[PDB]
RNA sequence: GGAACUUUACCAGAUCCGGACAGGAUGAGAUUGACAGAUUGAGUGUUCUUUCUCGAUUCCCUGAAUGGUGGUGCAUGGCCGCUUAUGGUCGGUGGAGUGAUUUGUUUGGUUGAUUCCGUCAACGGACGAGAUCCAAGCUGCCCAGUAGAAUUCAGAAUUGCCCAUAGGAUAGCGCAUUCGGUCGAAUUCUUCUCUGCGGGAUUCCUUUGUAAUUGCACAAGGUGAAAUUUUGGGCAACAGCAGGUCUGUGAUGCUCCUCAAUGUUCUGGGCGACACGCGCACUACAAUGUCAGUGAGAACAAGAAAAACGAUCGAACCUACUUGAUCAAAAGAGUGGGGAAACCCCGGAAUCACAUAGACCCACUUGGGACCGAGGAUUGCAAUUAUUGGUCGCGCAACGAGGAAUGUCUCGUAGGCGCAGCUCAUCAAACUGUGCCGAUUACGUCCCU
């Protein structure tokens, strides 16, 4: 029997989130900035965001293939009814996936805390954000747990308008003495085109026409 | 937990042990006189429903068996009936309450 | 409790300043004017500044207004 | 549920290896994996797989990723090699995600 | 022969944006349409605590997925009908092909 | 024999042992509501993936 | 976190290695698996007797490794709760101090508001508040063969003289009403319903009101569907807590066990065990009631399955109708429909109503059902420690309004009343929502916290 409706949506969410995990953990050590696809009767083209987009291709596209072959494994597809594509992401800065990683890699690179922290922090607004956040926790210090926050540049924390302008991500660092944890939140600068951007005013800013 | 300073086990069992019944009646009650009600009519009792009764200014079920010493069953049967031989009009009237008085002349 | 917040004030203040001509001393058109010439992502706000805009314009027939400057 | 491999099973599940050079396995002792190896098809207890998986992994023939019950292997270039060694397959021989 | 054309989506704006998009192709086909329904739209609602271990004052968290549907009856071959739907839809979106007798 | 006797119970597939979360294989806490079969505490990591969103 | 097995972490016992890999001793007989008898709780090759089968996958021992609902939340990540529901917090440059520090961020009025106005050794900013977001009410366009309505033809029903076993009150004074099975046609339309963007409300209007001696505002009334954060939520800063969680995870450091195991399976039991104390509920103590009838009547919602199995559908899931029925309930069957605005469904919920001329009549009573006995059916591999319904018994079990104490609450609210989802093979005195009937009191204060 056809799944009703209800059904159906729930079974295309519940294959989103595993498919986001997989892509989550096999490319860590690229950017991995998102991944979206688009079911057609033909095929169902899987788009993969990263930083690095020569690391997840590999040579003549040898690691891109694995990957197909792991989709198709995992979710039985018949076989040229699935393909997989990769693109870069426009502003490297402006990605909370793609700094969160290079935080966590620098960190397991034995890079000193504020260091690191402060580097991703000039970074995102070299890259034209409005503001940006990093905090890391953990023991950093010694056997008592420290929770360290940078902050520079605007960033709005309550209502609603905090999940379009604002992009985050936290990550778990695994280290020598126990795991660390690093959050970065970036809130993006408004575009007129909405590619990079929320495309949409502050919900509390009111600019007024100037007269002709 | 509240663990309770130097309480022992045969401190908590002699506790238990002298737990049951004793403490109670938390109200005062006040107890009341039997209603001696009777179920059934009487020859003098139903010569008081079939001319006493009537030339009252207000009659109730409740207000019979108040007078009769009577049950209000049987007080609001006698009611219908002085209904259907005219002699008491209803003035209220529902499933549960009956309200008659007295004819006029 | 019905203050208006410094964001309402401020952007009224503006629009008196920039468009003093086309105000008036009601809401229903005042309210026309200021939908045109303000972004906001919120209706209220922007009825909020009408409101604000239409009691500064009954402040300035009365007398100058600090805070207000009209060339 | 044993984890004694048939010789055939461990062949046949090695040739699905090297013909698509990732074996997708659910992580649950009961329950079985299926193949195709070209024609037909085929299929074997899922814990026997993750058997042969691990002495793969600790000869660091394989890198091995997990996710949502779900194990994913990758043959690299040292576990290719030694498939076209213990196949018997002739040089120039590579899975379709070498093929190009 | 009439076919019905179903659009359900978890996205407001992109279950309307092909709706008017099939709208539109077909008025450039000149085939007569019964207009586009709003179906109720279908809330799925999941409730679960805050709390990964059950300490603290018990608070819920309600989880929301709303689903939008469409419908538009029109008379016109499968051919013709291939055509108005051959076009690049968004991403989340699906359509359904049903013929009505 | 003992290959027989290995299992029996989960074979049979019936109460809190035959379900298990699609993420992490709990069997505590599995929200079977429009068979998501997903954890209380795995969901709430997980619900915007699967659309779900915050709202009242 | 409603535990029959499982879950399950505990207890009494029995299996398996799920000890990868590396180095050695055996080895094409290394090993694997087993019918029969007995060992055993086990027609459990666990082991044993006896052999057959398998085949280089494995066994033996040394290191190692893995797994663990093992410890430690006082080693941690993440998340949550709380401080803390209030209005709070922080730089830069300038001023003041030897310095911690201070000013800004202050007093006056106002506001839920560090909300505003004014003043000013501060001037410029940032976050929280507000704004934003989601649902309700009023409304626009769109819209229907998954929602409906009004007419016109036909077909059928009532049809006028009627005064209840006592029969009151309550609209009617060109064409008389009904008939979702009469499963009848035709036509027209969007009054109800569905909904993606909009509109609409803001102190907008008025006081010879308060205040004003600029202002920021406030109170009554008006307009209005809505009259003050419109109502109800969601989000919510900065500093913390040795708060909770190592029993959510393939989150994790250190440490513990590791082949008669703290791993993992299987059998059985336990988590439920009762002199007792406490939290939170359910049911009551009755007549503003309990029974037995009859009427009219909601809203939110949920409904079936794989790379399995049979011939791309078809069965699991939910139901309606009929039957069982030539005689109890609960059942059991057959047919059809529903992937869910399509079937359930015109969603016949219970509070509620009834001038029902119904029974009871103040009593631990036809109140109240605790407790227990016997029959029967259903769920499940398994019902004993009653799984759960249904039938007849018990009701002589307390309980007649609850001491000192104490919780929550301001209007569609409290209280009452059901219904759905969720746990769920079976099982709500739970929670999460939903609608139904619907008040008393206050429009305050800083006495208590
Ligand atoms: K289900
Ligand atoms: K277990
Ligand atoms: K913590
Ligand atoms: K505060
Ligand atoms: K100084
Ligand atoms: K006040
Ligand atoms: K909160
Ligand atoms: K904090
Ligand atoms: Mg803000
Ligand atoms: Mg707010
Ligand atoms: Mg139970
Ligand atoms: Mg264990
Ligand atoms: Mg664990
Ligand atoms: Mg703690
Ligand atoms: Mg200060
Ligand atoms: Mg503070
Ligand atoms: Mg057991
Ligand atoms: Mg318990
Ligand atoms: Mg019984
Ligand atoms: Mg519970
Ligand atoms: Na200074
Ligand atoms: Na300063
Ligand atoms: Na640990
Ligand atoms: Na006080």
């Amino acid at each position: 029997g056809p799944l009703s409706k209800k059904r159906m949506i729930i079974r295309d969410g519940v294959f989103y989130a595993e498919l986001f995990e997989f892509l989550k953990r096999e490319l860590a050590e690229e950017g991995f900035s998102g991944v979206s696809y688009h079911v057609t009767t033909l095929r169902t083209e899987i788009v993969i965001k990263a930083t690095k987009t020569r690391e997840v291709l590999g040579v003549n596209g040898r690691r891109i293939r694995e990957l197909t072959a792991c989709i198709q494994q995992r979710f039985n597809y018949k076989e040229g009814k699935l393909q997989l594509y990769v693109e870069r992401v426009e502003v490297r800065g402006l990605s909370a996936m793609a700094q969160v990683e290079s935080l966590r890699f620098k960190l397991l690179s034995n890079l000193q805390v504020r260091r690191a922290a402060m580097g991703i922090i000039r970074y995102v607004m070299e890259s034209g954000a409005k503001g940006c956040e990093v905090t890391v926790g953990g023991k950093i210090k010694g056997q008592r747990a420290k929770s360290m926050t940078f902050r520079d540049g605007y960033m709005i924390k309550s209502g609603t308008a905090h999940k379009s302008f604002v992009d985050s991500a936290c990550r778990h660092c695994y280290m020598r003495a126990g795991c660390i944890g690093v959050k970065v939140k970036i809130m993006l600068p408004g575009d007129s085109t909405g590619r990079n951007g929320p495309s949409e005013p502050l919900p509390d800013v009111i600019t007024v026409i100037e007269p002709k | 937990p509240p663990k309770a300073g130097q309480t022992k086990k045969a401190k908590m069992e002699a506790a238990n042990k002298g737990a049951k019944k004793t403490t109670k009646k938390w109200s005062k009650g006040q107890s009341r006189e039997a209603l001696q009600n009777a179920v059934m009519f009487d020859k003098e009792t139903y010569d008081k429903l079939r001319s006493e009764v009537p030339k009252y200014k207000l009659i109730t079920p409740s207000i019979i068996s108040d007078r009769l010493k009577i049950a209000v069953s049987i007080a609001a049967a006698g009611l219908k009936q002085l209904c259907r031989e005219k002699l008491i009009r209803l003035v209220s009237c529902s499933s549960k309450t009956r309200v008659y008085t007295r004819i006029v002349q | 409790g019905k203050i208006r917040t410094k964001t309402v004030k401020r952007a009224s203040r503006q629009v008196v300043e920039k468009y003093y001509s086309k105000l008036n001393f009601d809401f229903y058109q005042n309210k026309r004017v200021i939908m045109d010439v303000t972004i906001a992502e919120s209706k209220k706000l922007k009825n909020k500044i009408a409101g604000y805009t239409t009691h500064i314009m009954k402040r300035l027939a009365r007398g100058p207004v600090r805070g207000i400057s009209l060339k | 549920m044993s984890t004694y491999v048939p010789k055939p099973s461990r062949d046949n599940v090695y040739r699905f290896f090297f013909t698509e050079g990732v074996i997708a396995c659910k992580k649950d002792r009961m329950g079985t994996w299926t193949g195709t190896l070209g024609g037909n098809t085929f299929t074997v207890p899922c814990i026997q797989v993750m058997q042969l998986m691990r002495s793969l992994k600790s000869r660091n023939l394989i890198k091995e990723q997990y996710a949502w019950r779900h194990y994913y292997w990758t043959l690299n270039d040292e576990g290719i090699a030694y498939m076209r060694s213990y196949l018997h397959l002739a040089p120039s021989a590579m899975p379709n995600t070498q093929k190009p | 022969q009439t076919v019905r054309l179903t659009i359900t989506s978890r996205n407001a704006k992109a279950v309307e944006s092909v709706t008017s998009q099939l709208l539109t192709r077909a008025r450039d086909e000149k085939v007569t349409i019964h207009g586009p329904v709003r179906l109720p739209t279908r809330t799925l609602k999941i409730t679960t605590r805050k709390t990964p271990c059950g300490n603290g004052t018990n608070t819920w968290d309600t989880f929301e997925l709303k689903i939008y549907k469409r419908i538009i009856d029109l008379h016109a071959p499968t051919e013709q009908v291939k055509k108005i739907t051959s076009f690049t839809m968004e991403s989340g979106v699906d359509v359904s092909i049903t013929i009505l007798d | 024999g003992h290959l027989d006797q290995w299992r029996s119970r989960q074979k049979i597939g019936m109460g809190k042992g035959a379900r298990c979360c699609v993420i992490c294989s709990n069997q505590k806490a599995l929200i079977r509501k429009y068979e998501l079969n997903v954890c209380r505490q795995c969901f709430r990591e997980n619900a915007e993936h699967i659309g779900f969103t915050k709202l009242r």
